[PDB]
RNA sequence: UAGCUUCAGCGAUGGAUCGGUUGCAUCGAGUAUCGAUGAAGAACGCAGCUUGCUGCGUUACUUACCACGAAUUGCAGAGAGUGGUGAAAUUUCGAACGCAUAGCACCAACUGGGCCUCCAGUUGGUACGUCUGGUUCAGGGUUGUU
RNA sequence: CUCAACCUGAACUCAGUCGUGAUUACCCGCUGAACUUAAGCAUAUCAUUUAGCGGAGGAAAAGAAACUAAAAAGGAUUCCCU
RNA sequence: UAAAUAUCGACUCGAUUGCGAUAGCGAACAAGUACCGUGAGGGAAAGUUGCAAAGGACUUUGAAGAGAGAGUUCAAGAGAACGUGAAAUCGCUGGAGUGGAACCGGAGACAGUUGAU
RNA sequence: ACGUUUCCGACCCGUCUUGAAACACGGAUUGCGGAGUGCUUGUCUACUGCGAGUCAAAGGGUGUUAAAACCUUGCGGCGAA
RNA sequence: AGGCUCGGCUGGAGCUUCCGUCAGUGCAGAUCGUAAUGGUAGUAGCAAAUAUUCAAGUUCGAUCCUUGAAGACUGAAGUGGAGAAGGGUUCCACGUGAACAGUAGUUGGAUGUGGGUCAGUCGAUCCUAAGGUACUGGCGAACGCCUUGUAUCAUCGGUGGCG
């Protein structure tokens, strides 16, 4: 909602930051596993239920 | 056989120490046996290899080539040898890693602090030689 | 009528986020936190539901203090000394 | 459905006996607990006898073993009036004291009196200074044989 | 470069406040410079100059702990940042002198029964 | 012829099985250490590039001190860095403490607004119950005195 | 009616203290089922037990006989075998 | 009012006739995670290139995926979803059968396989 | 020999059932997993040791290839009325 | 007979005879658990809400993107213009190959990279409604409950002088 609370914005806000593709050049660090980020989030698949 | 009942002889405990050991364990672990000459010399029969040291490669594909190290890569248990090197496709250099353990020390790169080492470690070779 | 068209209606949230355990499950008409009880002193458990203490007990988080106190017992616990005062 | 001559079945198992359940793993560890507590407070009071204060001759209760004696609690009162220690002496040089007991006929007295007499025979006792001794103190070669006893006192 | 707090624990206060003062400027300007499409060598001194922040705080912090536990060391009641922090159950604890108090009729028990030191022949 | 079925050879789809194993299970041993000096837990934040996990708290993937003694590493980059850890520091919620519980308010000092009754900033403080003592009190409850 | 005592009861952002809330394996005090067995079922059983509440420690609790017993007597508590 | 007693929940250790990735804790891995429910709560799947990335330069067709050459490598038919790589199912080449099932036991024949101091 | 072709025979398995090829039920296909166990107490049987005895408990002593092994019981279990 | 030996091919690090003893010791079924895969089958089907056409642009590539011309529709209780709850970046620009948009796609609420929300006057903030929840007070073995009321109750604050 437009007329929202600060602590929700703040949460929005972590939301938002978390959801970002992984660095490509961690790919290439010694003993790395991840190949991308496993918990991105779409907002029309999956919603955030606060 | 291990007597002491404070030291682990399972093969799982072993391998998890080894294989996360911090940095200053894995420059105990990366050590290097001297030459037979070296070893006459300075009264000691390995010790934790350090950049800048001269060492020959005994056993391997490159058994028998010589160089200074390179780096200590820790991280990777291996050391890079000067001239012991590979070409990738494009065409760029890229150094071979050998295990310490693998190579001879022919040329100690002594400072203050690997000296006095290397006296602490003479001292109680003799001090056990004499016992035994 | 139960089902499709009934699930039209469902805007307006029974619960929101607790400040104790930041779960969404304080019911705002109840003020109270379904989960850890707040705003009730004691925390909500119960022994029926194991997996939930399991979930929400020591250890699952970051004990800083149990393990600050952890390490200085190794010690007695020694205060107001410092190291022999030496150098490299 | 038991069928046949057999026994009438009698196992205590209707109740959730999972929950209470005790093993016995444990026993050689109890084992090596115990010996080392002995060796550690034989190390701490030596060389005062490791099992500590003397006990008591004793006969059984009932007529079913009256017929064997056996270690008691400690001394009585009149027993130690008749052996000439004092309660507190007693007290102090490691004589256990009965406080609750008593002697009924002079058999089970006397007893008891000679057990007494003969550890204060077998007594070593140590300057209470080690610079100066005094009277009753054991004499210095006698300090030099003191060993530390192991088992009963006066098995 | 990297400060050094053996150099740093001779300055004076203001001394250590300047400084302080001009390691936040310094960081300022590496601060700008990173949003602006700074060099990678600039970048790689933020860190350099963010500890060195910590040290000159980490200085003056000691100091200022050292001379308020030298005033308070002989007052009968200390600030509460200034007392022992062990666990809270050893702060209720009793104290030594407490514990060892003994009344009177234990102390005369202690004249009078005192155990001695005997051993008994095989 | 084609299709269908079947045999031999070749190739797909699928991920069984085998080979270990920093994981798990069980047994045993040694210790006694949470919190108003603010715990457990939660939230948010912190890295040159680093979402997650791990670590940490505005000194924020860590400061100081002490040991060892040359690295870190994906790219950069410049007594290192690791370990111990006694000094310092330790955000906001949370028993959670000014009142409420996602908001607003009181007391002082100091500083700036030119002066200030008015603003603004900073710092200290204002919870409930309870013990000991202190101060100021109330009641013909009992008593003396004028 | 004045002053002064005591008794009782208050207010203090008075000086200095202490409690609250976590943890579950063991420990102490309460509260307290039904499934189940009885080839049905109600006493009984499960069980003085799941579940619920409170309170501690490194152990807790117990503990120095208003005891056992009926011998020619034993002699605090706790635990093991029987 | 100590000791002997209980207990691995916490911290630190040593073992094993236990399991060996559908097993063993739910979790060998960014697991009490992703995800689900308004909530109490429910709750996974997921180990493996190679000694060493040496992780396929360069040429060539294509917009590209991709392919044809080449190179690295003990080896790449170990090529990234990468150790091995089963069955079911499926495509191609050759042979043979083929009237409303197909399979199957016994007995030969043919094709075929194999042995002959 | 799981190829073809002939002659003879030839109904789909598991299950409950007096009776199943059944117009009775389960079964589309393949892999992997998948079900008489543990313990207490009885009884009989087989084997071993000793035998009017036998086994010894908790425990103790010793043992460092020390949770093992070895030694150890006026007393206890069963047996001897 | 249960099964076993050897040959050939693949594979790359363990395996095995015999003697005792032990067992999480043998699958075709359990509308068995789990994972994968078939015939059905290129089949059912992708048919409500009137409707698109011509020329050009871009592109390797256009029924679907963009421009212009035409033809229609919602028809102001709209298929228009803005808000509350809810969402949480879906907003805007520039790239886009794969996946997704049950055809397509050069386009996108998709994907990569960046940008964007400015208040003394608009709201919250302030007052109280229905009602909730504290105090004490009672109850309760207890966590804690009950009452919001003369139950409880020593609950203060206003002018003025003096200072």
């Amino acid at each position: 909602s437009a007329l929202k609370k600060s602590f929700i914005k703040r949460k929005l806000a972590k939301k938002q930051k978390q959801n970002r593709p992984m660095p490509q050049w961690v790919r290439m660090k010694t003993g790395n596993t991840m190949k991308y980020n496993a918990k991105r989030r779409h907002w029309r698949r999956t919603k955030l239920k606060l | 056989m291990k007597v002491n009942p404070f030291v682990s002889s399972d093969s799982g405990k072993s391998r998890k120490a080894h294989f996360n050991a911090p940095s200053h364990e894995r420059r105990r672990i990366m050590s290097a046996p001297l030459t037979k000459e070296l070893r006459t010399k300075h009264g000691i029969r390995a010790i934790p290899i350090r950049t800048d040291d001269e060492v020959v490669v005994m056993r391997g594909r490159h058994k028998g080539n010589t160089g200074r190290v390179l780096r200590c890569y820790r991280k990777k248990f291996v050391i890079h040898i000067d001239k012991i090197t590979r070409e990738k496709a494009n065409g760029s250099t890229v150094h071979i890693g050998i295990h310490p353990s693998k190579v001879a020390i022919t040329k100690l790169k002594l400072d203050k602090d690997r000296r006095a080492l290397v006296e602490r470690k003479a001292a109680g070779r003799s001090r056990v030689t004499g016992i035994l | 009528t139960k089902g499709t068209q009934a699930f039209g209606k469902k805007h307006v949230k029974s619960h929101t986020l607790c400040k104790r355990c930041g779960k969404s499950s304080f019911h705002i008409q109840k003020k109270r936190c379904a989960s850890c009880g707040y705003p009730d002193a004691k925390k909500r458990t119960y022994n029926w539901g194991a997996k939930s203490i399991r979930r929400r007990t020591t250890g699952t988080g970051r004990t800083r203090h149990l393990r600050d106190v952890n390490a200085r017992f190794r010690n007695g616990f020694r205060e107001g000394t410092t190291p022999k005062p030496r150098a490299q | 459905a038991p069928r046949g001559n057999q026994m009438l079945g009698n196992a205590h198992f209707r109740k959730h006996w999972h929950k209470r359940i005790k093993t016995w793993f444990d026993q050689p560890a109890r084992k090596l607990r115990r010996r080392q507590n002995r060796q550690a407070k034989a190390v701490e009071i030596a060389p005062r006898p490791v099992a500590g204060l003397l006990r008591s001759v004793v006969r059984c209760p009932q007529k079913r073993y009256n017929t064997k004696t056996r270690l008691g609690r400690g001394f009585s009162l009149q027993e130690l009036k008749a052996a000439g220690i004092s309660q507190a002496q007693a007290r102090t040089i490691g004589i256990a004291v009965d406080v609750r007991r008593t002697n009924k006929t002079a058999e089970g007295l006397k007893a008891n009196a000679d057990r007494l007499k003969e550890y204060k025979a077998k007594l070593i006792l140590f300057p209470k200074k080690a610079s100066a001794p005094k009277k009753g103190d054991s004499s210095a070669e006698e300090l030099k044989v003191a060993a530390q006893l192991r088992g009963d006192v006066l098995p | 470069t990297k400060l050094k707090c053996k150099s740093l624990r001779g300055e004076k206060k203001d001394a250590l406040q300047k400084k302080l003062d001009e390691q936040k400027t310094e960081l300022a300007t590496l601060r700008v410079s990173k949003v602006t499409g700074g060099a990678a060598s600039k970048l790689s001194k933020i860190r350099v100059v963010r500890k060195n922040i910590a040290r000159l705080l980490t200085v003056i912090n000691q100091t200022q702990k050292q001379e308020l536990r030298k005033f308070y060391a002989d007052h009968k009641y200390k600030p509460i940042d200034l007392r022992l922090k062990k666990t809270r159950a050893i702060r209720r604890r009793l104290t030594a002198h407490e514990l060892s108090l003994r009344s009177a009729k234990q102390q005369a028990k202690s004249r009078n029964q005192a155990v001695r030191k005997f051993a008994v022949k095989a």
